[PDB]
C-alpha cells in the first residue's frame, strides 16, 4: 500500500474534532472524521479511514479481526500515541463522549518552554483572525464557533477541492501552514496545549510513515503481537527514526564574496539563492526518500532538520545522495560551499520523552555535524581539484575564479546567472525548476524563476518540475508551494527616491541587525521534561515568516522609502532615506518585542551615507557599526558612529522626547533657530574634555536666551546638559539632520 | 644592491591629505585627514608622496608627447613589458611631535572654509581638518637596484623630482593654500651589501 | 629550533582573495615565495630552492605574538567539544584539553587622471600595534636565509608594494623553551603551515584528520613571465591549524609551466605533537 494512506490518514487524524465544539452533537471524534470524510473529502474509501477512526485499544479491539492487515490502523494509533509527544495509551481522549471536555482553551505557546529557566511556566494564547496577526500573547483568549463555522465551510470545498495523491499532500499542508498553524491542538494535558495540531499531525504522519517503512524494513507483520502486549516500550528500543540535519558552511563569506558594480541586485539574488537551494536540495531528498513535506522539521539560513525512515535502503540512498550533493559541489563550489548532513540514530524509547535524551541528543547530532565537517573531502576530489587547475589571464570580478567565465566577458556563468536573476527579483514573481533556466541546482535541474504571464501557461501542461513562490495564490490548482523573502522596495532607485525628501539633509541611511542572544536559543532549544517533538520548530517558523511578511507588511502599510536586501535573525540589510530608516527602527523593535513577548531583542546599526556612495562600503560599514553595537548580548542600536551607541529605551524615551521637546519649541520662534542650536551644540560637544568652562558659558548662554527660549525651556536645556546631555547632543544634532535646507 | 633614501618633510603649509570614512558630523570637520589607525597621529601614505612624484616626473619628461623612465623608476602592469618598480616608498609618519608640543599646540589643526554662490551670495561654510605648518615628516626611501650603470641617472632624474615637488603641493585642495613641502637634509645610505660610489648619490641629494 | 620575529613598522596588507579585505598573517608560501624572488634579486635562486627542497629551510608559517606570549590557530580538535575565539598560546594548548593585536583598516586611495575623472580604490590593511607582531618557525637556520631576510626587510613582505604598506625589522632571537615542545613527541600531531601531501601518502593521511583545505594562488609577477600576468596553478593546501595522526611530508609544486622561468609554491608539513 502506498504511502497516501497514512499521510492523508494521521494528519487527517483527529481533524474533524473543528466542529466537535462547533456543534452541540458529541459522537467519537475519530469516528467523526471518519463519517465527515464522506461528506467533506470525496468518496473515500472506510479501509483509509480505518487507520483515522481506531486509535486506541478500546476503539481497535471492536474491530480487531473484521478489518484485516495492509489497511494500517496499528500505525496512525502508535504514531498519535508518542506523536503527542510522552503517553497516551490506553485512555478514553477528548471526542469519545465521556466527560465534560474542555472546549475553550486557545493554543499555548512555547515561547515560555524554549530556556524553561527565564519565564518558569506560564500559560500563553493566541488571537486568531478569521497572516494571520497571530502573536504568542500571554493575555488569555477563547477560540470561536465563527472561525470554525469559516475554516468548515473551507474544509468542504477545498478538503473537496484536493483529492488524497502524493502530488497534492504539500498543497494541503501549504493549505494548512496558512489556517492551522496557529490553533490548538487539543484541551487536554499539557502535552498537546502546547502545540498546534499542524506539526502534530504532519509529524504523527512522519512517524506513522517512517515506521511503515520500518516495518517494510526488517519484513515484521501482524502488529498485534508486536505492539499489544504492554505500553510497547520494549519494541520502541530499536532504530526506526532519524532526526536528520543538514547544514550550509560559509554561506555568510559567500554572500558577502562581491565587488561588483551591481553589488546590491547581486547581493540580494545570492541572499535569496541559498536559501532556495537549500530548500530545493531537501525537497529533492524528500521525494527521492518517497515522503511528503511532513517530516521536514525547519528551514532556516543554512540548516534543514528532518525526519526520515530507517531502512538500510534510505541509508544506501543516502550515501548515494550525498556523493552526488559533493560531486556537484566540489565540480560547482570548491570548499566556498560544503553542505554537511548528519542524523542522530535514535529509538523511540528515544522518542517517548521518559529517559532524557533530547538536547544531548541535539548535541550528539551537532558533533556528528561537525566531525563531518572537519573530515570533508577524501583522497581522489582531493587530487582532482590538485591537478584539475590550468594557467591563463582573465577573472571573474567578485567570484575570482577562471573556470566557467563566459566568452568574451569576464563575468563567472554562476555569477552572470546571480546578475540575470537580480534584476527580476520583484514581489509578486514565481520561481520555477527547469531542465532550461539560468541558475545552476543539484541534481542538474535549472532555476528559470520567471514572472507570473509567461511560467504560467506550463507549469501545468509541462509537469514534473516543483515551482515555488511568493504568494499565497496555488487555491489547488497551480501545484505552487509558497516559500516568502524579504523584497520590498520603494522603487529600487535611490536619485527617485532620495529627491523626493525635500524636507531634511540629502543624505541616505542603510541599516544592519540581528537578533540578541539567538546562538544560546540553539544551544540548548527545549529541555527534556516539557518537551514534544513539533513544538520548537513553530517558534522558528514564526520567527522566519514574521521577518519576511511581516516586515515586508509593515514597510507596505507605512509608506517607507526603504529598499530591503536580508531578511534574518542574523542578516538584515535596508537602505533607504535615513529620516525613513530612523523611524523604522523603533517601530522594528516595538513589532519585534511584542513578537516575541518581550524575550528576544534587537542589535541594530543605522549609518548615515552620501547618496552617490559605493553600498558594498555602505554594507561593511554599517555591519561593523552594528558589531560595535552587537557587543555593546545586550539591547541596542547605534547612531552613525561608534561614539553613540544607545539602548533602546535610551533612545525612544530619551532622544525621542528630547527631539520632541526640541521640534516642539524651537518651530514655535522665529528668532533662535538655529544659530543658537549650533552654538549650544558646539559648546555642548567640546565638555568632554573641559568640562566646568563649557558648563559655565552654557549657564550664562542658556540665561541669556531665557527671555527668548522660554523662562522654562532654558531649565530644561540647563538641567539635561547637566543629567544626560550625550542623549542631548545626538537630539540636537538628529534635529539638526532633519531641518536642513 | 638595494639602497636606502633618507631625509624629511619639513612643510611649509596644508597638507590636508586624503580621507577616512568615518561618519562625517555636523560639529566639527567634515571630511577629516588621514590619520593611522591605532595611534591616530597624522601621517601621510606614501603613495600619495609616490603619485605626487610619479606625476611631476610624468608631466616634464619627454616633454611635448607611457615613457621608459616613468615605468623604469615607478613600475608598470601593461600588455607587453612589465618592469619591477625600481623605487620603494613606504608611509610616512609625523616625526618631531615632541617638539611641536613644545610650542603647546596640537598636531592637526581645523581649517574653516566656505565658498559664496556668485547668484545668491549665500555661503558655504566647511571644516576641512589639515596638519599644522611646521610639520617635519621624517621619511626613508628604499631603492631597488638592478643595474650599477643607471644609478647615476636614476639620482639625477628624482633629485630632479625631488626639487619640482617643492615647487608644487602634496594631496588634498592644493589650489587654495594646501599641501606645499620642502625637504630637509635629504641623503642615501647602502641598506645591505657594500656599493662603491656612494659619494655621487649622497651630493647630488645634498645638492 | 629558531624564531624569527617580525616586529612591523606599518600597516600591512595579506588578503586572501581581493584587495579590500586583509587579515593578520601570512602563510608560509608567501614567505617562500617573497624570499626566491629576492634571490632572483641577487642571483641564488636554483640553490636556494635545492636547500628548500633538500628540507634544509623547511619552515613554519608567520602567527600572532603579543609580548612574550606566541600564539597558534586554535587546533581542530574532533573531541566531544568559544566559537569567537581564533588563537591560544603554544605553551598553553594541554589545558584546554586578553587576545589584541590591532585593529584592521580601509585606508582609501584614488588614481588622479588629468582629464579623465579620477580613479578610486580602497585597499584594506591591518595594524600591529606596540608591543606585538608576527613570528615565524624555520629549521636548521642557514646563512643563506639570513643573507635573504635582510634583503626582504627592505622591500616589502605583504601585499602591496611599493606604496607603501608592508614593511618590518626582523630579529632571530633564537629559541629557549619551545623548541622542546617540538620535540616532546605526541600521539597526536597539529600542523603549521599550509601543506600538501604527495599523493602517494595523501590517503594515509585522514585517519582522524581534521583539517580544512584552503585554496591557495594567485597572479605571477616578473620582467620576464609570459609578456603579460597570468594566473597561477591554484593549488589546494591544508589550512594551518589542522590536527592529524600520521604525520606526511609535503612539497614544492611547480605551478608555472607557460612562462620561462617556473613558479613554485611551498607546501610541505611543519608538525607540533601533542596529546
Amino acid at each position: 500500500m502506498d504511502k497516501i494512506n497514512l499521510v492523508c490518514g494521521s494528519l487527517l487524524h483527529n481533524i474533524g474534532k473543528i466542529i466537535y465544539r462547533g456543534t452541540s452533537e458529541r459522537a467519537k471524534h475519530s469516528k467523526l472524521g471518519g463519517d465527515f470524510i464522506k461528506s467533506f473529502e470525496q468518496f473515500r474509501n472506510t479501509e483509509l479511514t480505518d487507520c483515522i477512526r481506531y486509535h486506541h485499544a478500546q476503539e481497535i479491539t471492536s474491530v480487531k479481526s473484521n478489518k484485516e492487515k495492509n489497511s494500517l490502523f496499528y500505525i496512525t494509533y502508535i504514531a498519535d500515541n508518542i506523536s503527542s509527544g510522552m503517553d497516551r495509551r490506553k485512555d478514553l481522549e477528548e471526542g469519545a463522549e465521556g466527560f465534560n471536555w474542555d472546549k475553550k482553551v486557545a493554543l499555548g505557546s512555547v515561547f515560555n518552554v524554549l530556556n524553561e529557566k527565564e519565564k518558569g511556566r506560564q500559560n500563553y494564547s493566541y488571537p486568531f483572525v478569521a497572516e494571520p496577526l497571530n502573536f504568542p500573547t500571554a493575555t488569555q483568549n477563547q477560540y470561536t464557533t465563527s472561525y470554525y463555522d469559516g475554516l468548515i465551510t473551507d474544509m468542504k470545498t477545498i478538503l473537496q477541492r484536493l483529492k488524497p495523491d502524493k502530488e497534492h499532500i504539500n498543497s494541503l499542508l501549504q493549505m494548512m501552514e496558512s489556517l492551522w498553524s496557529y490553533v490548538p491542538s487539543s484541551t487536554d494535558k499539557n502535552q498537546l496545549v502546547d502545540i498546534s495540531l499542524y506539526d502534530h499531525s504532519r509529524t504523527t504522519a512522519a512517524i506513522a510513515s517512517a515506521i511503515y517503512d520500518y516495518f517494510q524494513a526488517e519484513n515484521i507483520t501482524d502488529y498485534q503481537k508486536e505492539l499489544f502486549d504492554y505500553n510497547a516500550t520494549e519494541f520502541y528500543d530499536k532504530n526506526a527514526f532519524l532526526m536528520m540535519n543538514f547544514d550550509m558552511s560559509g554561506v555568510q563569506n559567500f554572500i558577502y564574496n562581491i565587488s561588483g558594480s551591481k553589488a546590491l541586485k547581486s547581493l540580494r539574488a545570492r541572499s535569496f539563492y541559498l536559501d532556495m537551494l537549500l530548500e530545493y536540495i531537501s525537497d529533492n531528498l524528500l521525494e527521492k526518500l518517497e515522503l511528503s513535506r511532513a517530516n521536514i522539521l525547519y528551514v532556516g539560513g543554512g540548516h534543514a532538520y528532518l525526519l526520515l525512515a530507517n531502512t538500510n535502503k534510505t541509508k544506501a540512498i543516502l550515501s548515494d545522495f550525498e556523493h552526488d550533493l559533493k560531486t556537484w559541489f566540489l565540480d560547482k563550489f570548491k570548499i566556498d560551499l560544503y553542505v554537511a548532513m548528519a542524523y542522530t540514530e535514535v529509538s523511540a524509547n528515544d522518542l517517548m520523552n521518559h529517559n532524557g535524551h533530547y538536547r544531548d541528543i541535539y548535541r550528539r547530532l551537532s558533533q556528528k555535524t561537525s566531525a563531518k565537517k572537519a573530515n570533508r573531502y577524501t583522497a581522489e576530489e582531493i587530487l582532482n581539484l590538485n591537478h584539475q587547475g590550468t594557467e591563463n589571464a582573465r577573472e571573474c570580478r567578485e567570484c575570482k575564479r577562471s573556470d566557467l567565465l563566459i566568452e568574451e566577458d569576464d563575468i563567472c556563468e554562476i555569477c552572470d546567472s546571480l546578475q540575470k536573476v537580480s534584476r527580476d527579483l520583484t514581489r509578486e514573481n514565481i520561481f520555477v525548476i527547469a531542465n532550461e533556466g539560468v541558475l545552476d541546482m543539484p541534481f542538474g535541474k535549472k532555476m528559470s524563476a520567471l514572472s507570473y504571464s509567461q511560467a504560467d501557461k506550463l507549469k501545468k501542461s509541462n509537469a514534473e518540475v516543483q515551482i515555488y513562490a511568493k504568494n499565497i495564490s496555488e487555491i489547488g490548482q497551480n501545484l505552487m508551494t509558497r516559500i516568502d523573502m524579504g523584497d520590498y522596495t520603494y522603487r529600487s532607485d535611490f536619485h527617485e527616491m532620495l529627491e523626493e525628501v525635500e524636507v531634511g539633509i540629502n543624505r541616505l541611511g542603510v541599516l544592519r541587525a540581528d537578533v540578541d542572544n539567538l546562538g544560546q536559543a540553539f544551544i540548548n532549544g527545549i529541555p527534556d521534561d516539557y518537551l514534544s517533538i513539533s513544538r520548537t520548530a513553530t517558534f522558528s517558523r514564526a520567527m522566519s515568516r514574521f521577518f519576511k511578511n511581516y516586515l515586508n507588511q509593515l514597510l507596505a502599510e507605512k509608506s517607507y522609502k526603504i529598499n530591503v536586501i536580508y531578511a534574518g535573525g542574523d542578516d538584515l540589510f535596508m537602505i533607504g532615506a535615513w529620516q525613513d530608516i530612523l523611524d523604522f527602527s523603533i517601530v522594528l523593535k516595538q513589532k519585534f518585542a511584542d513578537f516575541t513577548q518581550n524575550k528576544l531583542s534587537i542589535s541594530a546599526g543605522i549609518g548615515m551615507f552620501r547618496e552617490k556612495y559605493p553600498v558594498a562600503r555602505m554594507a561593511s560599514l554599517t555591519g561593523d557599526l552594528e558589531d560595535a553595537a552587537k557587543d555593546y548580548t545586550k539591547n541596542a542600536v547605534t547612531l552613525f558612529d561608534a561614539t553613540n551607541v544607545f539602548s533602546w529605551d535610551t533612545l525612544e524615551n530619551d532622544i525621542f522626547v528630547k527631539l520632541d521637546a526640541i521640534t516642539k519649541n524651537f518651530e514655535k520662534l522665529d528668532e533662535t533657530g538655529k544659530a543658537f542650536i549650533y552654538r549650544l551644540i558646539d559648546l555642548l560637544r567640546g565638555v568632554n574634555e573641559n568640562q566646568q568652562i563649557n558648563i559655565a558659558r552654557l549657564a550664562y548662554t542658556l540665561s541669556r536666551m531665557e527671555e527668548k527660549i522660554g523662562k522654562t525651556f532654558a531649565q530644561e536645556l540647563y538641567n539635561w546638559a547637566n543629567a544626560d546631555r550625550k542623549t542631548l547632543i545626538m537630539a540636537l544634532e538628529i534635529y539638526i539632520l532633519k531641518t536642513r535646507e | 644592491m638595494k639602497l636606502v633614501i633618507e631625509g624629511t618633510i619639513v612643510l611649509k603649509t596644508g597638507m590636508h591629505i586624503g580621507g577616512s570614512s568615518d561618519f562625517s558630523a555636523i560639529g566639527a570637520v567634515a571630511s577629516p585627514v588621514v590619520r593611522d589607525t591605532l595611534t591616530r597621529l597624522p601621517l601621510i601614505p606614501g603613495s600619495s608622496l609616490k603619485g605626487k612624484m610619479r606625476y611631476l616626473l610624468a608631466k616634464e619628461l619627454n616633454n611635448g608627447i607611457d615613457q621608459d623612465e616613468i615605468l623604469r623608476l615607478f613600475g608598470s602592469s601593461e600588455k607587453d613589458k612589465i618592469r619591477r618598480a625600481r623605487l620603494k616608498f613606504n608611509d610616512i609618519k609625523l616625526s618631531n611631535l615632541a617638539e611641536l608640543e613644545t610650542f603647546n599646540v596640537s598636531s592637526t589643526e581645523v581649517k574653516f572654509e566656505n565658498t559664496i554662490n556668485r547668484k545668491t551670495a549665500v555661503a558655504n561654510p566647511r571644516q576641512i581638518e589639515r596638519v599644522i605648518a611646521g610639520s617635519k615628516f621624517d621619511f626613508e626611501i628604499f631603492y631597488n637596484l638592478d643595474d650599477i650603470k643607471e644609478v647615476e641617472k636614476d639620482f639625477e632624474n628624482i633629485k630632479q623630482g625631488f626639487d619640482l615637488l617643492e615647487f608644487d603641493y602634496l594631496g588634498g585642495h592644493g589650489t587654495r593654500g594646501s599641501g606645499r613641502i620642502a625637504f630637509e637634509n635629504l641623503s642615501v645610505i647602502t641598506a645591505v651589501g657594500n656599493f662603491e660610489k656612494i659619494n655621487t648619490l649622497n651630493e647630488i641629494l645634498g645638492a | 629550533m629558531k624564531i624569527i620575529k617580525l616586529y612591523f613598522e606599518s600597516p600591512v596588507h595579506f588578503g586572501e582573495k581581493r584587495l579590500s579585505e586583509s587579515k593578520i598573517t601570512f602563510s608560509a608560501d608567501t614567505l617562500f615565495s617573497a624570499l626566491m624572488i629576492e634571490a632572483v634579486g641577487l642571483g641564488k635562486e636554483d640553490e636556494f630552492y635545492q636547500l628548500a627542497s633538500n628540507n634544509l629551510v623547511k619552515f613554519s608559517d608567520a602567527f600572532p605574538f603579543i609580548d612574550q606570549y606566541y600564539y597558534i590557530p586554535k587546533p581542530m580538535f574532533n573531541l566531544k567539544l568559544f566559537k569567537k575565539l581564533l588563537y591560544v598560546p603554544i605553551d598553553s594548548l594541554e589545558d584546554y584539553l586578553s587576545f589584541n593585536l590591532g585593529k584592521l583598516a580601509l585606508s582609501e586611495k584614488v588614481q588622479q587622471h588629468d582629464f579623465k575623472d579620477s580613479e578610486p580604490y580602497n585597499v584594506g590593511t591591518f595594524t600591529f600595534k606596540e608591543n606585538t607582531g608576527l613570528y615565524v618557525l624555520i629549521e636548521q637556520t642557514h646563512p643563506l636565509l639570513e643573507e635573504l631576510l635582510e634583503n626582504l626587510q627592505y622591500s616589502g613582505i605583504g601585499g602591496k608594494r611599493n606604496s607603501g604598506y608592508g614593511k618590518f625589522k626582523f630579529e632571530i632571537l633564537e629559541d629557549s623553551d619551545i623548541e622542546d615542545l617540538f620535540s616532546a613527541k605526541g600521539n597526536r600531531k597539529i600542523l603549521l603551515s599550509g601543506a600538501l601531501p604527495k599523493d602517494a601518502e595523501l590517503e594515509q593521511a585522514l585517519k582522524n584528520a581534521s583539517y580544512l583545505l584552503e585554496r591557495r594562488g594567485g597572479f605571477v609577477q616578473s620582467d620576464t613571465y609570459a609578456t603579460n600576468l597570468v594566473k597561477k596553478q591554484d593549488l589546494y593546501v591544508f589550512k594551518s591549524g589542522s590536527t592529524f595522526e600520521n604525520s606526511f611530508d609535503g612539497d614544492i609544486y611547480q605551478v608555472g609551466k607557460k612562462g620561462n622561468h617556473p613558479v613554485y609554491k611551498y607546501a610541505k608539513s611543519f608538525f607540533l605533537e601533542v596529546s
